[PDB]
DNA sequence: ATATATATATATATATATATATATATATATATATATATATATATATATATATATATATAT
DNA sequence: ATATATATATATATATATATATATATATATATATATATATATATATATATATATATATAT
């Protein structure tokens, strides 16, 4: 709407100039600098020594030197890595504090965005569907004020969980088939791994 | 039995939580909680029409191949037939085809993506609506269930 | 994800240099055009 | 004896000079968008010609 | 007789020129990035002057 219309592009040509999230996707060399500190970060969130990030981010360094054009130190990689977490505390990618290094929010936008963006295999999965369905139920049945919708709510459930408690006496269970198993199980992992989020 | 007492311990929360609501003891999202339960809730939802997307592409790739294909002469009839039906077995048992499949599925069931968009409705009703979501945002989620199925 | 260790980098390698939305965040003039191209579809949900 | 009080000693902080690590100003090269140019395609108009269908003259 | 054949106009197509917009490509100027020379911070040995106490004299 025209509310925000002008605004907006300002608002944006504000975060190119500043915001680091963007600004090191526009950096030529993005790609090792994201895929690295990926890697070192994915290990464990709870922070990590400095120096013992040095020494891993040495050795993740050696492994790409065969990355020709980036140049990546040999005469000595564990003082490029002290160089190079020079870069990422500089650029507000890597915030440390207690004396172990941490990733700035803008580094979490900028990974799970790249992440999502190659063609391999979505973040979300079929289980996405019945949960915005059971949690739009919810919250519906929530939210409605009037007391006696609340009881046609817990009447309606009610209901059909005795149904299942019916035949549950008689023993007619049934379980998820591997398919929809495995599909359910990754997206719960997608989905309490956003609580780790902001 | 573990399925029994499951349904046992959550017919007990129910039948509390109904004898509290016939006491009048019924209880409201906080007019704060349900601004970020809106808020969340259209979150979730803001991935499957991204993932679509994917699905889309996918079986366009998968037409493209089997017309690229269909060019070799060395195709007897029954192996381009054989081809067919094997790119869609492939398409429908990856992830996206899976998300695909499923909504497909819910299609045979109906009811459920109809009360699906009717509880949407009511939810973008109520003020906090506003709040939680500006113009554009509402509208989306206002057409969603249309959005999946022309997709 | 072992394998994944090493081939990552290839993955980002390859969107940095082909993957449209990627070459668009990079170059000088984008954040104009994507806030005009949003501003544009933001009314449409039919095209 | 215990307690005051002694010169010397233990241990230290500070100072000088040395080397090495880091932060920064600057240079330089490469990557990239953008202007200029030639050839192409689109569409306009202008005009000639071909086409269908009918008006019309005609055979038998 | 019924129906056949020619001339006319009309409706359409084709052809040509002018111009403009597009696309493809060259050259250019600008920006990012990495590379460099310099000055400065940390760590160290030796040496000295210092505070704390031993070691110690001396005392009640």
């Amino acid at each position: 709407m025209e509310e925000n219309t002008r605004q907006r592009t300002e608002n944006y040509i504000s975060a190119k100039n500043q915001h680091p999230a963007w600004i090191l996707l526009a950096t030529r060399r993005a790609p090792l600098v994201l895929s690295a500190l990926k890697t070192l970060f994915e290990k464990s969130h709870d922070g990590i020594p400095l120096e013992e990030a040095i020494q891993s981010l040495s050795s993740i360094l050696i492994e790409h030197v065969s990355q020709e054009q980036y140049d990546i130190n040999q005469d000595n990689p564990f003082l490029q890595a002290s160089r190079e977490l020079r870069e990422w505390i500089k650029r507000r990618l890597i915030v440390e504090r207690d004396g172990r290094i941490f990733a700035t929010d803008a580094l979490e936008v900028a990974i799970t965005f790249v992440e999502s963006l190659d063609n391999r295999f979505m973040t979300s999965t079929a289980s996405r569907l019945s949960t915005v369905q059971r949690e739009i139920e919810n919250l519906e049945t929530r939210l409605n004020p009037n007391p006696a919708n609340r009881v046609a709510t817990l009447r309606r459930r009610i209901s059909e969980l005795e149904r299942e408690l019916q035949e549950a006496e008689a023993g007619h269970i049934e379980v998820l088939e591997t398919h929809q198993a495995v599909e359910h199980i990754r997206d719960v992992y997608n989905l309490a791994s956003s609580l780790r989020a902001d | 039995a573990n399925r029994v007492a499951t349904l046992r311990r959550r017919i007990s929360e129910l039948e509390r939580e109904l004898q509290e609501a016939e006491a009048g003891h019924i209880e409201v999202l906080e007019t704060h909680q349900a601004v970020e339960h809106i808020r969340d809730v259209y979150n979730l939802a803001s991935s499957l029409r991204a993932d679509f997307r994917r699905v889309e592409d996918s079986w366009r790739e998968a037409d493209r191949a089997l017309r690229q294909s269909i060019i070799g002469e060395q195709y007897h009839r029954g192996d381009i037939v054989e081809r067919l039906l094997n790119d869609q077995d492939a398409l429908l048992n990856t992830p996206e085809g899976r998300v695909f499949d499923s909504f497909q599925q819910q299609l045979r069931q109906s009811s459920e993506l109809k009360a699906m968009s009717e509880r949407l409705r009511v939810i973008l009703s109520h003020p906090s609506a506003s709040d939680a979501l500006n113009r554009l945002q509402r509208h989306d989620l206002r057409w969603l269930v249309k959005r999946l199925v022309d997709e």
